[PDB]
DNA sequence: CCCGTATATT
DNA sequence: ATATACGGGCTGCTGTTGACAA
């Protein structure tokens, strides 16, 4: 039975998974501290999540860690099978069991007397990169809100091919540039605003990024309340989000991308 | 850094050692500055793209970044986005001093679909007062007739030995490589027209030997195939099966698949000097043998039987 | 000449007659089921159990409903040899069921389903003063 | 050229841009000695819409004529006119710098091509007939019509009343016979059967812009064949629309 | 010094055109008879203009329209940054046909008659080819002003023109036809001479005028197309160029294969058949079959069918016919699979062509072609209709006696059935197969 | 490819 | 006495990957 997990609010896990859903497959990691689902694409972009043991009520694991690969679309569809619009006062409960290697994943859901049973067979594993972004070589870091860039990143889907990010202590403190068919489009963000919680950039940094790799950050930006931007000496970009649930807990999602 | 095939690229227009007429006319046109749209064709390894890029750079100069468009096959060329971007670039106005115009280059245009070309042919006859085109390709039969019906078609040719030798001598003098006449003749023999191939072969030979003696060139690998089959066909013309099988055995022991040999046999047979009856019968036998080989039964005995059947015809 | 061909469809003797659940939850479940496959199986029990099943080569899903009141059947002498745990399930293509659930906007008080073994499923609804008879052919 | 728009005028400017986009495919910008002029013409040149903006923001021309693809402007002002200030100039590029909340600044550089001066010829004085009414009444009068209609006919019935119909040219479609009363309109100089036939989409854009502050329209229709005129007057905003009539 | 010579020496007046006078007169009389006899009740009409590229179809129409004061309406494809393309096209067509321009500011004002010219057809019209028929039917029903269609076509590869107008809409919609021809050598010669004289009179510097001997070479390798001729003249006058590819006009390629232009065996060192192959001696050939077949732009299995249809009439002996038939059969055998059908296809066509060419010993003796080769037209293979009839009759036999073998075994029984049965549409089928002509 | 015919022009 | 155009014959008979209009 290796790992069994039970919960009464599927929405937390469902929204955490939906915040990272742009590929088709995902890899899990069950450890005494909790699960960790990661995904990679183009051997450059990598997105990971974290669901600590504090959220869970009935969590049981056996011996060492457990790894398996699961289709994300099917799991996300199965989780939200009772409608993604519940009125206040209605909840859904789920139970999941994984009985070791070579056997599928169970999922029993219940709500108001209706009981559903589903199974997802897993064919694992893959290999993941080693994107180590420890806070030792980080040179430029910023922390900022989300409602500022809701429309900004919404006003970012054009027929361009490269997004230019420049950050400097003076003049264009945080400028995004997009070169398309019509013309340039600058979106300068200054300091000392309502969305400037800490500015600590050291030296000027201008870099180019691919639109195709960096596009799926909209889903993480929409379901968030704060965003942290980090870039090191070489020019690798690290994005840290902060999502909350109905109960009042906090979960994190991280994105790693490499420059052109 | 880069290898010798991409580092020794000409930056001017007089370093090109290909044809002599078209290059001189292009230099004159770059001097004047009223070029029409052109379509360049020819064998690979000549320098068509180099000529086009050098002409564009000479025409524009410092304003090349914001007045030039380049499109390739890796970049998507469908219909919608390409026509949109092309019309943006054509309708957009820029300032150019006297007679310089905007340049649109579409490399390997033979890969485009019919829809893209049919949408493109409209933009190439109206905005001619501020823009011009330039196309490079390998097979000129792919481009539709209406597009050719308003372009100047320049056709290149395979390089001869003299220019190849001159530029090879220039490279050797630049790199200070001790040489020998017969070794350079062997390298030119291995080149067979294409020039980047010759430079790559010379670099490979020089890698770990330090000399371009003929023995070193042949030892480090390569060797041209067709001239061996040309003699073999002549041998089977005179009913000499014993002498014919020797070259086949040599090639088979060399490590060549049956299909690769049988294709070259047909290709050499078509452009030969024989009668009509013999050519017909040879084509028939090669066709039957190729069908058998493609069906899966490939071995030495089938090639020997093909040679015997070819020799039987002349008795 | 065609007046006979538009007559009200006949209702044969139902193998099982069962009260229907709330329409909104069934509609949501079916809508989420549409993505996985284009085949569905509906099963009706004699103790008010309604089962919706899909079985693919990768995922298998089954949804259960219980505590559905069985209406008093007219034939009370044909239940001494029929197993209560037996069923007369059928399989249908999930392209016509979803329209029928999506069209409805208010839940009536006469939600009934008549299921037969061979090739027919039939729905009865009545709201205010309007009656609705639904006929969905089987054999997807 | 330098214009600095401040206040709620941004929304009405965006609405005018949307109406022009609903009418035409290209936008002609002309700085006159008395303000700014936005012009648009249909592809077949059967309709012409012009907005003249009385000096209201900072108007100062010369330090002078351009045309632009209209989808770009439409997208920019659909996604960026919901915003407290706007600045327009002509560099050399067209700068559409847009000040926003706090300190966010958005700039938009666009490409333009040289064009000719566009104008038309209309004679409102020469038109005998004349009709005036609030825009809301007309907008309500065109609501029952399906959104797939092409041509509409306006007429005056027997008994001093207005009538709007549906012109159709054996699987036919529905027809409409909407009729109104004289007590809603404010001014009618008409006749005993004079009617005109025109299009609908440009009329719908006109009504859409005219249904904001409850403005009053003015129609000067003439004998069939001659163009019709729709004139909208406001405090600091003038607009004129010219259509064509079936002969 | 800012436009090409193509755009600089455009014909302003009618007399500066490079088209034969009769064609200009024909277009002019059509247009002017429409204008002069413009009845108030006249409906719409469609005119079709064809021709090889670079002959001058658009310019002559524009010049003739400007001479007689006619408004013209163009159609430029709209530029994307929901409505279908066909919807926009029909809306533009209705607006252009119904109403008129307003006043503009400076035009050719005194106008009430106009025509609509459509050249840049949308892609969806090429892919579908069935929306166009409905659009044309609606226009014929509700048309006022004529519609002129301009198409560019080549000798081989004419799929788009026949796909767009497949001989049925023209027949049932009353569409006219006007076809152009490539410019004659003399007209192009005179115009090129005029242009080079104008350049020479410009003076400015000592520039080498292009030689006369290359000037006819420039016009020889262009095949009646003015624009490429002017482009090549501009390129060559900087101090042959312009090798446009040929299409060979498949019906001409068939005649080239089937006529076998031979030589008188000029003294050379070609190999000879030594002792016993004395009946296989042939005169020298001056044609390469591979290039001819490739240049017609046709599949090989179709070329072989056409050759099989048309090769009998040109033969005079029976033994040569036997040899040619054997060669054609052997060419057929090599393409009978499906996985390797496209890997080896050149062999079949080459074998068929060379066998048909060499087997004709009666024709192949140089000066032995006098006299014959009358005015004879070629034809089309008859195998297509027979195969389609075979397939439809296959289905009509199966599904209706389903309880190929039925046609091979049961259908003989049907042929010996001849007795009535209970149906109406089946007696006709019974009488179909079983009533072949026989005395 | 193939044969014979009607019009512009010197 | 020599260059140029009419007349008559063509759209047609299993698998794996890719672009377009909605
Ligand atoms: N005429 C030439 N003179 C000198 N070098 C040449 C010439 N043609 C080709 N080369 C060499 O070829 C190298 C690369 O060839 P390219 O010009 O890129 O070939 P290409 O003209 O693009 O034709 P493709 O792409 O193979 S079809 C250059 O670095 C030159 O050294
Ligand atoms: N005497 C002449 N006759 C015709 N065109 C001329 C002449 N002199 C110069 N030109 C130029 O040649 C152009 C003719 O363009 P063409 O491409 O031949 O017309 P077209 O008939 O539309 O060809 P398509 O559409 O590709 S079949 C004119 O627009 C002029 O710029």
């Amino acid at each position: 039975y290796s790992l069994v997990a039970s919960l009464d609010n599927v929405r937390n896990l469902s929204t955490i998974l939906k915040a990272i859903h742009f590929r088709e497959h995902a890899t899990c990691f069950a450890t005494k501290n909790g699960i960790k689902v990661t995904v990679e694409n183009a051997k450059c972009v990598q997105a990971n999540a974290f669901i600590q043991a504090g959220i869970f009520q009935e969590f049981k694991v056996q011996e060492e860690s457990v790894t398996f690969r699961i289709n994300l679309t099917v799991l996300l569809d199965c989780l939200s099978i009772f409608g993604s619009s519940p009125m206040p006062g209605t909840l859904t409960a789920l139970r999941m069991c994984y009985q070791g290697y070579g056997y599928p994943l169970m999922l029993f859901l219940e709500e108001g007397g209706v009981v559903t049973v589903c199974k997802i067979n897993t064919q694992e594993p893959e290999e993941t990169l080693d994107f180590d972004f420890c806070s030792t070589n980080v040179i430029n870091k910023i922390i900022l809100q989300s409602e500022g860039l809701r429309e900004a990143f919404s006003e970012l889907d054009m027929t361009s091919e490269v997004l230019q990010i420049t950050m400097s202590p003076d003049k264009p403190y945080f400028r995004l540039s997009t070169f398309g068919n019509a013309g340039s489009s600058h979106l300068d963000y200054p300091k000392d605003s309502d969305l400037m919680e800490a500015f600590h950039c050291n030296q000027t940094q201008v870099n180019r990024y691919k639109i195709s790799l960096l596009k799926p950050s909209t889903k993480a930006l929409v379901l968030s309340c704060k965003v942290s931007i980090r870039t090191d000496n070489r020019g690798f970009l690290s994005l840290q989000y902060m999502i909350r649930n109905e109960d009042g807990q906090i979960c994190f999602v991280e994105y790693y991308c490499c420059p052109d | 850094e880069l290898p010798w095939v991409e580092k020794y690229r000409p930056v001017k227009l007089n370093e090109i050692v290909g044809n002599e007429d078209t290059v001189s006319r292009l230099e004159v046109f770059a001097r004047e500055g009223n070029v029409p749209n052109i379509i360049i064709a020819g064998p690979p390894g000549t320098g068509k793209t180099t000529s086009i890029l050098c002409l564009a750079r000479a025409l524009l100069g410092p304003a090349l970044k914001d007045a030039m468009l380049e499109l390739n096959a890796s970049n998507d060329r469908g219909i919608d986005v390409v026509r949109n971007k092309i019309k943006m670039f054509a309708q957009q106005k820029v300032t150019l001093p006297k007679g310089r115009h905007k340049i649109i280059i579409l490399d390997e245009a033979d890969s485009m679909t019919d829809g893209a070309q049919q949408a493109l042919r409209r933009t190439m006859e109206i905005y001619s007062k501020t823009t011009r085109f330039a196309l490079a390709c390998n097979a000129s039969d792919k481009i539709i007739e209406p597009i050719q019906s308003r372009c100047a078609v320049l056709r290149y040719t395979k390089l001869t030995d003299a220019q190849i030798l001159t530029r090879l001598m220039n490279v050797i003098e630049k790199e200070r490589v001790p040489y020998t006449d017969d070794g350079l003749e062997a390298i030119i023999f291995t080149a067979q027209g294409d020039m980047r191939q010759a430079l790559n072969n010379l670099q490979s030979t020089f890698s770990g030997f330090g000399f371009i003696n003929s023995e070193n060139v042949f030892k480090v690998c390569d060797e041209p195939h067709p001239l061996l089959v040309k003699e073999m066909i002549q041998h089977c013309v005179n009913a000499n099966i014993d002498e014919a099988y020797k070259i086949l055995a040599h090639l088979w022991h060399l490590g060549y698949s049956p299909e690769d040999i049988i294709g070259n046999i047909f290709r050499v047979c078509k452009t030969f000097q024989m009668a009509e009856y013999l050519k017909l019968e040879f084509i028939k036998e090669i066709g039957y043998t190729h069908m058998k080989i493609a069906e899966g039964v490939n071995s030495l005995l089938q090639m020997a039987g093909l040679l015997a059947r070819l020799c039987q015809k002349t008795m | 000449k065609l007046w006979k061909d538009l007559q009200e469809p006949v209702v044969p003797d139902p193998d099982v007659s069962i009260y229907l659940p709330v329409l909104k939850t069934m509609k949501s479940v079916v809508e989420k089921m549409k993505n996985i496959s284009n085949h569905l199986v509906i099963e009706a029990n004699l103790d008010g159990e309604l089962n919706l099943k899909i079985e693919t080569e990768l995922v298998c899903v089954t949804t259960h409903f219980k505590d559905l009141g069985n209406p008093p059947l007219a034939s009370e002498s044909t239940h001494e040899d029929r197993n209560v745990e037996h069923m007369a399930e059928v399989h249908i293509d999930i392209r016509k069921l979803l329209q029928f659930l999506a069209g409805q906007q208010v839940n009536p008080t006469k939600a009934l389903c008549n299921i037969v073994n061979n090739k027919m499923v039939h729905f009865d609804l009545l709201h205010e003063d309007v009656s609705l008879q639904y006929f969905i052919p089987a054999l997807s | 050229m330098k214009c600095l728009v401040t206040g709620g005028n941004v929304k009405v400017l965006g609405k005018a841009v949307h109406s022009l986009s609903r009418i035409g495919d290209e936008l002609y910008l002309e700085p006159l000695e008395d303000g700014l002029s936005l012009r648009t013409v249909n592809s077949s040149r059967s309709a012409y819409a012009c907005f003249l903006f009385a000096p209201l923001f900072f108007q100062q021309y010369q330090a002078l004529r351009c045309k632009i693809l209209m989808k770009s402007f439409l997208s920019v002002f659909r996604s960026l006119a919901m915003v407290e200030k706007c600045c327009i100039s002509l560099n050399g590029r067209l700068v559409v710098q847009l000040h926003c909340k706090f300190g966010v600044r958005k700039t938009h550089n666009l490409s333009f091509q040289d064009c000719e001066s566009l104008q038309a010829v209309f004679d409102p004085a020469s038109c005998p007939h004349m009709l005036r009414a609030p825009a809301r009444v007309l907008g309500e009068a065109v609501l029952p019509f399906s959104p797939a209609l092409a041509e509409v006919t306006l007429g005056i019935g027997r008994g001093r009343r207005v009538i709007l119909r549906s012109y159709h040219e054996t699987a036919k479609a529905m027809v409409t016979e909407m009729c109104l009363g004289e007590e809603d309109f404010q001014q009618l100089q008409a006749q005993e059967g004079v009617a005109i036939t025109f299009c609908l989409k440009e009329f719908r854009g006109l009504l859409s812009f005219a249904e904001s502050a409850n403005l009053n329209l003015s129609i000067h229709f003439d004998a069939p064949g001659r163009p019709a005129i729709f004139t909208i007057k406001d405090s600091l905003l003038d607009g004129h629309f010219v259509l064509a009539t079936l002969s | 010094e800012n436009e090409p010579w193509v755009d600089k020496y455009k014909p302003e007046t009618q007399h500066e055109l490079a088209v034969h006078k009769k064609k200009i007169e024909e277009v002019e009389t059509w247009l002017k008879a429409q204008v002069l006899e413009r009845q108030p009740k006249q409906g719409g009409s469609i005119l079709l203009i064809t021709g090889p590229p670079g002959c001058g179809k658009t310019t002559t129409l524009k010049i003739l329209s400007k001479e007689h004061g006619i408004q013209v309406q163009e159609w430029i494809n709209p530029v994307l940054p929901y409505q279908s393309q066909i919807a926009v096209f029909k809306e533009f067509l209705l607006r252009a046909t119904k109403y008129n321009k307003l006043q503009m500011l400076g035009d050719d004002l005194r106008t009430d008659k106009k025509i609509i010219l459509v050249e840049d057809l949308p892609n969806q019209f090429y892919r579908d080819s069935h929306t166009l028929h409905e659009v044309l039917r609606k226009y014929v029903r509700i048309g006022r002003c004529p519609l002129i269609f301009i198409i560019s076509d080549s000798l081989s590869g004419d799929n788009n023109q026949r796909l767009l107008f497949p001989k049925e809409i023209q027949e049932e919609c009353s569409i006219s036809n006007i076809s152009f021809n490539p410019v004659a050598p003399t007209i192009m010669m005179k115009f090129l001479n005029r242009i080079v004289t104008i350049e020479a009179n410009k003076n400015g510097g000592k520039i080498t005028v292009p030689d006369k001997t290359s000037l006819e070479l420039l016009c020889q390798g262009c095949s009646g197309d003015i624009r490429s001729a002017i482009n090549s003249l501009q390129f060559s006058s900087s101090k042959a160029i312009g090798g446009k590819d040929v299409s060979l006009f498949l019906f001409r390629a068939l005649g080239k294969i089937l006529y076998c232009k031979r030589a008188s065996l000029t003294e050379l060192d070609s190999p000879r058949l030594p002792s016993h192959l004395s009946e296989y001696e042939r005169d020298t050939l001056l044609v390469e079959p591979e290039e001819v077949v490739e240049m017609s732009h046709m599949p090989g299995d179709l070329f072989n069918l056409y050759l099989h249809q048309n090769y009998i009439d040109f033969f005079m002996e029976i033994d040569d016919i036997v040899r040619a038939s054997e060669f054609l059969s052997f060419a057929d055998i090599l393409s009978g699979d499906w996985n390797t059908r496209s890997l080896l296809r050149e062999y079949s066509t080459s074998i068929a062509t060379r066998g048909v060419m060499h087997s004709n010993k009666a024709r192949g003796y140089a000066h032995c072609q006098g006299g014959g080769s009358s005015f004879r037209p070629l034809h089309k293979p008859q195998w297509f209709l027979i195969n389609k009839k075979y397939r439809e009759n296959c289905l009509a036999a199966k599904a209706l006696f389903p309880d190929l073998c039925l046609q091979t075994q049961l259908l003989p029984y049907l042929a010996l059935l001849t007795i009535p049965m209970r149906n109406q549409a089946q007696i006709s089928f019974i009488q179909d197969i079983g009533r072949l002509p026989l005395k």
